[PDB]
């Protein structure tokens, strides 16, 4: 019912600036106060700033770092929040969510005090930000050369998903493809092995499949 | 700024345990916490507001309460689904401050990983880098600590690692760590070796293999 859709960008260059967008639907938008919160790989949340409704005054506050550095702005009966982020570095890259902070009982915020303090009730889903050079790409598979274990290394691309299979579906047994990790280049690499007895050393490959780029590959993995 | 503490880093419970996860505020704040629970690859999920209330659509098997510096976050009775991340979270005055957050695992018995060693393959230093893959497999709790050496060279800062989710079956938990190196930083050296420190192994498991055979 009430929705929030974070757009904006996956790989956006260095220095540029940069607007990321949050769409609400199912509620009415302008009652609501609105935070972005972003969480960089393998970190935690970390609150950016928020924006007040317009009969709260409207103002906005951020957390030490991100004064002067990013902006919010809304617009109402377009119902969408802005995040502006001037002069964008790697240590910006994360996924940003967009959140609004729930009314109370009476359909109110806090009398005393700061006010918003009946939870963050809905959150985008996110929108992943990697600030690089590098570009879009399909990736480069790898063998991992050879109880045994074999796989491939799915190596350099953006962006996610990839999908990885063995022996076109028919080796399942002891296969574990790993979460995607981001490089320091911008790009995504990943392996996906499989435990094999090393006697049977029966065919293997590895069938790869990155549709952002249109790529497929099939390779074989042999000792 | 207030600054938000919770403890335990990770907890391994089992369905039907009750539990019990904590923050701790670095200045008094009456009541005014949050709790959030986060799932891999989702946003967080509102559970309890001011502390105690519980959140409209959220289960009553999860309760909170706190004293103005430490809140406890209670789940009884853990189910299935409520194997994940729990956030806590102060509103009490700007800017907003998150813990670190508690992961909250499924128990079993201690599993030693199996461990292998990849060389790289002959078409990646073609192009001109060296990746080598030490893979841990199956193994529980997921804590472990892997040391790449090269030439004996204890290495620090290159290396990146990737875990699973805890496998839905067995409860166990893989892991990858990615050693990269400049080709050419590969061919001045010989011994490439990842070495595997896990509560199930009685000392340090090794293995290795050298250049070219």
């Amino acid at each position: 019912a009430e929705q929030l859709v974070e757009s904006g960008g996956g790989l956006v260059p260095p220095g540029r600036s940069l607007r990321l967008s949050c769409s609400a639907s199912g509620f009415y938008f302008p009652d609501y106060a609105m935070a972005w919160v972003r969480q960089a790989p393998g970190q935690g949340l970390q609150w950016v700033g928020f924006m007040r409704g317009w009969a709260y005054g409207g103002s906005a506050q951020f957390a030490a770092f991100a004064v002067g550095k990013f902006a919010i702005s809304r617009d109402d009966g377009r119902n969408v929040v802005y995040l502006d982020v001037k002069n964008p570095t790697f240590e910006d890259t994360g996924v940003y969510f967009c959140a609004r902070e729930q009314r109370n009982k009476d359909y109110r915020y806090g009398q005393e005090g700061f006010g918003y303090s009946y939870g963050m009730d809905v959150w985008g889903r996110g929108t992943t930000v990697v600030v690089s050079t590098a570009s879009t790409k399909g990736p480069s598979v790898f063998p991992l050369a050879p109880t045994a274990a074999l796989g491939c290394l799915v190596k350099d691309y953006f962006p996610e998903p990839v999908t990885v299979s063995w022996n076109s579906g028919a080796l399942t047994s002891g296969v574990h493809t790993f979460p995607a990790v981001l490089q320091s280049s911008g790009l995504y690499s990943l392996s996906s092995v499989v435990t094999v007895p090393s006697s049977s050393l029966q065919t293997y490959i590895c069938n790869v499949n990155h549709k952002p780029s249109n790529t497929k590959v099939d390779k074989r993995v042999e000792p | 700024d207030i600054h938000m503490t919770q403890s335990p880093v990770s907890l391994s419970a089992s369905v039907g345990d009750r539990v019990t996860i904590t923050c701790r505020a670095s200045h008094f704040i009456a009541n005014y916490v949050n709790w959030y629970q986060q799932k891999p690859g989702k946003a967080p999920t509102l559970l309890i507001f001011e502390s105690s209330t519980l959140q409209r659509g959220v289960p009553s098997r999860f309760s909170a309460y706190g004293d103005g510096t430490e809140f406890t976050l209670s789940i009884n009775t853990l189910q299935p689904e409520d194997f994940a991340s729990y956030i806590c979270q102060q509103s009490h005055s700007p800017p907003v401050t998150f813990g670190a957050g508690t992961r909250v695992d499924q128990k079993r018995t201690v599993a030693a990983p199996s461990v292998f060693i990849f060389p790289p393959s002959d078409e990646q230093l073609k192009s001109g880098t060296a990746s080598v893959v030490c893979l841990l497999n199956n193994f529980y709790p997921r804590e472990a600590k892997v040391q790449w050496k090269v030439d004996n060279a204890l290495q620090s800062g290159n290396s990146q690692e990737s875990v699973t989710e805890q496998d839905s079956k067995d409860s166990t938990y893989s892991l990858s760590s990615t050693l990269t190196l400049s080709k050419a930083d590969y061919e001045k050296h010989k011994v490439y070796a990842c070495e595997v420190t896990h509560q199930g192994l009685s000392s340090p498991v090794t293995k290795s293999f050298n250049r070219g055979e």
